[PDB]
RNA sequence: GAUAGAAAUUUUUAUCCUGACGCUAUAGAGAUAGUACCGUAAGGGAAAGAUGAAAGAAUAAAAUAAAAGUAAAAAAAAGCAAAGAUUACCCCUUCUACCUUUUGCAUAAUGGUUUAACCAGAAAAAAUCUAACAAAGAGAACUUUAGCUAGAUACCCCGAAACCAG
RNA sequence: GCCUAACGAGCCUGGUGAUAGCUGGUUGUCCGAGAAAGAAUUUUAGUUCAACCUUAAAAAUACCCCAAAAACCCUAAAUUCCA
RNA sequence: UCGGAGUACAAAAAACCCUCCGAGUGAUUUUAAUCUAGACAAACCAGUCAAAAUAACCAUAACAUCACUUAUUGAUCCAAAAU
């Protein structure tokens, strides 16, 4: 449920998440869908980093 | 949704005889052995001429199948979403037309550049008008329904889209219901707190 | 908002001539037609299994099969009729009180629960109820009259302490059923039945205060109660001193499924009427 | 629904178009014809590697021709025109052969004359002398 | 196995399957060794042991059995009282 | 097949390029339809290409025919008296420019 | 291979004759219509198979049950035989196991 | 049976004229080799098959450049009888950075920096 | 063992809108007909049609002349019949038919005179892929420790000697 | 032996699309990878497991491998194991 | 069917209507427990070892022994026993 330039959401994503794995994660964007979809487990803190934008 | 309300419908009705239903042959047409020929149970067998169809049509066939619920719905919005975003969703007051000559309505949709066909919408069956009703009922191309028989297809068929006023008012009610709905716990037909 | 829109304008009708399924939806089916998928067609050669004839599925060849050497053990030995008691977490029950599916106002039993959906029986696979367990105890901050088939020590621990009561009810499964889904009972044109009482095997459970059994002495359950504070440490509040203390004192008979109804009544939710039997074998049939 | 093949006419004018040549019944028959045709085709890439080889071979022969005129076997004549630094395949040197006599001739003569050089400079047993023609030039 | 029924149409269960195995709901399958009950004094009280176990099948023996076996005993059970209620999820699997 | 089909020498028409070269191709015909989506990559190259096209080539007369046909086509025709057919139906704009070019050349 | 010498008579089409015009119209009467009817109830079609699909040898199967009584002798005698073998064929035979 | 072989050390002390012979210094080893798969892999057992597939010689008549350090001379040392070994030869040195472009190797084993001047 | 397999208890709203992503003369009924013909009998059981507004327009008028088979027009050293070619048909050079079956077939192992028309892969448990909504999902019944729902992906043809009843 | 031109048990119809681990057959084009047998089995004309292999997917080490190391009478080509 | 030696020379495995010996148990008292890390072996089924911890016993007391010791054995179901 992403309404709006989701490659604005990807870099966040993976700025936020790269200090983690040292390493850029791997993604995929549907832009059609209005969806982000990301490799491994990352549930619990996207959910806390979601949170503090206030969504 | 639109292959949805094409195929959920169709039976086919199309059959074949296997050479099981063909009329005769229970009896082998030659000895199996010496007359230095082919060997064959059956002359009905799906070989010969007259015989039975390997494999064809069987029955009455049912193509039927439901898209869940929020998907119709979602596909509804979508095509509403879709004759507006491209110019050829007009919003309409009334209905009320100057007269029941059918000749008027064409060269309106001409004055209006509506394109060649046209969607007229209407809140419920009974309470359309009834110049509407004779103007429409000789056409063609422009085609009266009520809001409950809006749907995906037929907007897809026609080139306009005309919404009543208050079918408007109707329809943005019906499908937004569903964004904030609990699944059903038995069928929505029957009494619920809220719900009708 | 969707940027995708503008785009539209720009482009032809959307009609019925040009609509593409999502790429990736249909994979292609292929038939055994041509050089590659043609002669012999996927089933190999001759021997039995191009000829469709292999044998049935355990079928190891004539050396006694895998699954018939191991011996039979009682495993799934009469599963059909053990009991079985749909798990509720207080953290479950908690997030279903922040978000105002249940109200922890009104008293809460199975139907409560089931309307939230915040629990799910199904009678036919022999649920005999909601059984109350203790995930959530630290973070259960709510107060709450609860009624469920089955609880634990700590979960019970846990609603005491905020100043709440619990108690464990047996539902038979027709009594049950007709709990968890009242509205298509009421369409169903028959009386409330009576409540059943529990089998001997279960009979030991809902007389002890100590798990709270609504067939218990009420004699005990102060005592009983005041127990469980000692063990886990914590003040006991007095229920009596609450505004809220009349909804928390609620009951059922032991014979009645619903609040405020009886065995015996017959709901016409046409006319929003009850009806209610003035005959004397009746009354003391469905008051028994 | 029943489906049959309409144009079932065009499919076999497509292998049959290739067939009319033929001798006999091949060039009528779908089925003779069918066999025939890829038969054709399959010979024809395999001659399609084999007439580079043909051709070569031809060459070879025109050029032994050429050079046995001039009292010059080929081995001789070919390599003791690479020893002269002068490439040119084969093709090109039966092409002089028959049609610039004069200039095979010289060509001729000069492979001789480097072939004796070569005789010359092994016999004579010594590093000293370089041949005129047994210069060997770098690119500039 | 019967793949269609005669009157339903459905799938049936082979069910001399559950009277020998159990199915754990993560998919592992439970089974009693093989000749646990036979010429006990003959035998060594390790290999007694070793036969009192109850063991997991591989994996090719599990999809035998899940074929041979229908839905409903895959579903998720809560009984009362049951031993086996521990060990139906599973923990710190990483693959 | 060589010995199934005809066959030539090598020549040029009329000693092209000895003198001076003339670009052979005399005049290109294009036949679309305003509606139908086969003649879609012939109508865009028909608006973008084919004027620049023509001042690249002011020697070849080119006639671009909309009419109802289901079959895009471009009758290529040479000063040779040749003439070949071709069909543009169902293509790019990028292809039917590199096409066009084969036929110029 | 003999393929037919005339053109066929050029069998016209309108699109915008009744039926054609009026397609697909109450399919949304669940949704729009305060759900009251199921779409299935515009099925027209067999009794057997209204608003419900499968396999051959379940469709067979389905049409006995309801109206096998109904049925004409020989209709009835080949229904059973066809489900017969529908049944041993997809037990029994196949590749997959 | 028919198995790998060793190939006793004795075969590789070199004798005193063999350094004439074939144009090595007495004194100091040559750095690099240019190994050249000279036969095929095929008719040949798998193992010599991997050892050519992992020292990059899978393409014939192509030379490749490796380090003359032990590591590498085993392998060599099995597939010996495939192969052509030239000491790689540097008259006009190494490479800086600005001949990488201009770099040809000549068959007699020599790289040339500076290829076609004007 | 193969397999077989309930019930209690539940659910089901009128009538009109009937037709066809069924066949088109080897198809669809066997069917122009249970006729001809074949059997003592029970029984078996065919094939076949095509002008036009008018033939009360047959010195008759009109649009395919395209299958195999022939004719127009017999053959000319040499070889799986072609291919490379070539000024040139041959002459030269190079190639051990095709299916099937096999460890292995030019095989002197199987099948086919040829042409036309007919003549053979079918299922959704788990999976994967796409999408909806998501701690829940499904238009009731179920399933859920990211799941649920939907869609798409799958498993042939001909043949015995027999056996049983009438 | 004979019982309507085939009687080690008639014929016809139905059961019947009997059933064949056995033979035969199985229809567009082009591309990617690609297989010779350990185990049981009234089983060796077949199946079902392994090992290979194919399609996706997650990972981290994978081959190659120098010393050192693996038996008691004699004993080869060589294995095993590893930076 | 099971085991030992050769075939099969040095990790394992390895066939034959191949070469040779055996087993389908005795004898004895030291009557040889419970539970569990990790392994061997292995298509599956079956087979093998085994630390720590308990309990038994000297009061910190767990390998039954011999006969080449290796083999002396048999799945489900089903029957008898009642623990
Ligand atoms: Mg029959
Ligand atoms: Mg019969
Ligand atoms: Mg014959
Ligand atoms: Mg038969
Ligand atoms: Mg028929
Ligand atoms: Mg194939
Ligand atoms: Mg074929
Ligand atoms: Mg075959
Ligand atoms: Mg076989
Ligand atoms: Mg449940
Ligand atoms: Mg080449
Ligand atoms: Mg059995
Ligand atoms: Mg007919
Ligand atoms: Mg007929
Ligand atoms: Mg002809
Ligand atoms: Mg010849
Ligand atoms: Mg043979
Ligand atoms: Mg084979
Ligand atoms: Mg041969
Ligand atoms: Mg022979
Ligand atoms: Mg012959
Ligand atoms: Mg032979
Ligand atoms: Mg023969
Ligand atoms: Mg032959
Ligand atoms: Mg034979
Ligand atoms: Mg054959
Ligand atoms: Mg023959
Ligand atoms: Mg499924
Ligand atoms: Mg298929
Ligand atoms: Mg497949
Ligand atoms: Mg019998
Ligand atoms: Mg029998
Ligand atoms: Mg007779
Ligand atoms: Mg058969
Ligand atoms: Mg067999
Ligand atoms: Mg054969
Ligand atoms: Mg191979
Ligand atoms: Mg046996
Ligand atoms: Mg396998
Ligand atoms: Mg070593
Ligand atoms: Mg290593
Ligand atoms: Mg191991
Ligand atoms: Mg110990």
């Amino acid at each position: 449920k992403v309404e709006g330039d989701i490659w604005a959401l990807q870099k966040d994503v993976e700025d936020f998440l790269s200090p983690l794995l040292g390493k850029t994660p791997v993604t995929q964007v549907n832009e059609v869908t209005g969806t982000l979809r990301v490799k491994g487990y990352f549930d619990q803190q996207l959910k806390a980093w979601l949170l503090e934008k206030g969504f | 949704v639109a292959i949805w309300q094409k195929n959920f419908k169709r039976i086919s009705y199309a059959k074949t005889k296997t050479r099981a239903e063909v009329r005769g042959g229970g009896r082998k047409p030659w000895v199996q052995k010496g007359s230095g020929r082919a060997r064959h149970g059956s002359i009905r067998s799906p070989i010969w001429r007259g015989g039975g169809v390997a494999h064809g049509p069987r029955g009455p066939t049912s193509y039927y199948y439901m898209l869940p619920m929020k998907v119709r719905v979602q596909g509804l919005k979508v095509a509403l979403t879709v004759k507006l975003a491209q110019d050829d969703l007009h919003i309409v007051d009334s209905l009320e037309l100057p007269t029941a000559d059918p000749q008027y309505l064409i060269e309106l949709a001409r004055y209006r550049r509506w394109g060649d066909s046209v969607l007229l919408v209407d809140l419920e069956h009974e309470d359309m008008p009834q110049n509407v009703v004779a103007a429409t009922s000789g056409l063609k191309t422009f085609n009266l329904v009520p809001a409950v028989g809006l749907n995906v297809h037929s907007m897809l068929k026609h080139q306009t889209l005309v919404l009543t006023l208050p079918t408007v008012a109707f329809l943005e009610e019906k499908l937004l219901w569903h964004n904030s709905r609990y699944t059903p716990l038995y069928p929505f037909r029957l009494p619920y707190c809220d719900f009708p | 908002g969707p940027r995708a829109l503008d785009l539209l304008r720009a482009l032809p009708r959307v009609s019925l001539a040009n609509l593409k399924p999502n790429p990736g939806s249909r994979k292609p089916e292929r038939r055994p037609r041509g050089r590659r998928r043609g002669r012999k067609c996927g089933r190999g050669h001759k021997g039995e299994r191009q000829r469709g004839t292999r044998p049935r599925l355990g079928f190891e060849g004539g050396q006694t099969p895998f699954y018939l050497r191991i011996p039979k053990y009682g495993f799934n030995e009469g599963h059909s009729f053990r009991h079985q008691y749909q798990p509720l977490s207080l953290n479950r029950l908690q997030y279903l009180i922040d978000l105002g599916r249940v109200d922890p106002t009104q008293p809460i039993d199975l139907t409560q629960l089931v309307n939230g959906r915040g629990v799910t029986i199904q009678p036919s696979k022999r649920d005999y109820g909601v059984q109350l367990v203790e995930e959530g105890a630290d973070t259960f901050k709510a107060k709450v009259n609860i009624e469920v088939q089955m609880a634990s020590e700590l979960a019970i621990a846990a609603i005491e302490k905020n100043g709440g009561v619990v108690t464990t009810a047996f539902y038979d499964p027709r009594s049950l059923e007709i709990l968890c889904k009242p509205v298509p009972f009421f369409l169903r044109g028959q009386p409330i039945p009576k409540r059943m009482l529990p089998p001997e095997a279960l009979v030991p459970y809902y007389t002890d205060a100590k798990n709270r059994g609504y067939l218990a002495d009420p004699a005990r359950f102060p005592e009983a109660r005041l127990e469980l504070a000692r063990k886990y440490g914590y003040v006991l509040p007095d229920i009596t001193k609450d505004e809220l203390f009349k909804m928390l004192s609620t009951r059922k008979d032991p014979r009645q499924i619903f609040f405020g109804l009886a065995p015996g009544w017959v709901v016409n939710m046409a006319d929003k009427k009850i009806l209610k039997p003035t005959d004397e074998n009746l009354l003391k049939y469905y008051s028994s | 629904l029943r489906s049959r093949v309409t144009d079932r006419y065009w499919r076999v004018q497509e292998v049959l178009k290739h067939a009319r040549h033929f001798r006999g019944r091949k060039n009528r028959c779908y089925r003779l014809a069918v066999r025939a045709v890829t038969r054709a085709f399959v010979k024809c890439t395999r001659a399609r590697r084999l007439k580079k080889r043909s051709l070569r071979t031809l060459w070879i022969n025109r050029i032994t021709a050429a050079s046995q005129e001039h009292g010059l076997k080929y081995p001789a004549f070919i390599i003791n025109l690479i020893k002269c630094q002068v490439e040119l395949n084969r093709k090109v040197l039966a092409d002089l052969a028959i049609y610039e006599p004069k200039t095979f001739k010289s060509l001729a003569a000069l492979a001789k004359r480097r072939r004796e050089e070569g005789f010359a400079a092994a016999l004579g047993d010594g590093k000293e002398p370089d041949g005129i023609f047994s210069r060997v030039v770098q690119h500039r | 196995v019967t793949y269609f029924s005669s009157r339903k149409g459905k799938r049936k269960t082979v069910k001399a399957v559950i009277y020998r195995f159990l199915r754990l709901h993560s998919g592992l399958w439970l089974r009693r060794k093989a000749g646990y009950k036979k010429k006990l004094w003959k035998k060594t009280a390790a290999r007694k042991r070793r036969l009192r176990e109850f063991v997991f099948c591989n994996k090719t023996q599990s999809k035998l059995l899940d074929k041979m076996t229908t839905s409903f005993w895959k579903r998720r059970n809560w009984y009362a009282d049951d031993p086996y209620q521990k060990y139906q999820d599973r923990t710190n699997l990483k693959v | 097949t060589a010995r199934g089909t005809a066959s030539r020498f090598l020549t040029s028409v009329l000693h092209n390029g000895l003198g001076r070269y003339v670009q052979q191709l005399q005049r290109l015909s294009f036949s679309l339809s305003r509606d139908a989506p086969s003649s879609r990559g012939a109508r865009e190259f028909v608006e973008r290409e084919v004027t620049d096209f023509a001042r690249r080539n002011p020697g070849v007369v080119i006639y671009v025919n909309p009419r109802p046909c289901c079959v895009p086509r471009v009758v290529a025709e040479y000063l040779n008296g040749a003439v070949r057919e071709e069909s543009i139906h169902c293509k790019s704009v990028e292809e039917i420019a590199a096409l066009v070019q084969k036929l110029a050349d | 291979f003999h393929v037919r010498v005339t053109l066929p008579p050029r069998k016209v089409v309108d699109r915008w004759n009744e039926k054609r015009a009026m397609f697909g119209v109450y399919d949304n009467i669940g949704i729009l219509g305060n759900f009251e009817k199921h779409p299935k109830e515009l099925i027209k079609g067999p009794i057997w198979l209204r608003g419900w699909k499968g396999n051959e040898l379940q469709r067979c199967i389905r049409k006995k049950r309801m109206v096998g009584n109904r049925m004409f002798i020989d209709d009835l005698h080949n229904l059973n035989k066809r489900i017969s073998y529908l049944y041993k064929h997809f037990n029994r035979h196949g590749k997959y196991r | 049976k028919f198995t790998r072989s060793r190939i006793p050390d004795k075969v590789f002390q070199p004798s005193p004229e063999d350094h004439e012979k074939y144009g090595g210094d007495p004194q100091y080893p040559h750095k690099l080799h240019i190994v050249t798969r000279i036969k095929s892999t095929k008719r040949r057992p798998y193992w010599e098959k991997d050892i050519i597939k992992m020292l990059g010689l899978e393409k014939a008549h192509t030379p490749q450049v490796h380090k003359n350090i032990p590591s590498v001379n085993a392998k060599l040392k099995v597939v010996k009888h495939l192969i052509r070994i030239k000491p790689l030869k540097l008259p006009q040195g190494l490479p800086t950075e600005e001949d990488m472009a201009n770099t040809c190797l000549k068959s007699n084993g020599e790289l040339v920096v500076r290829w076609l001047l004007n």
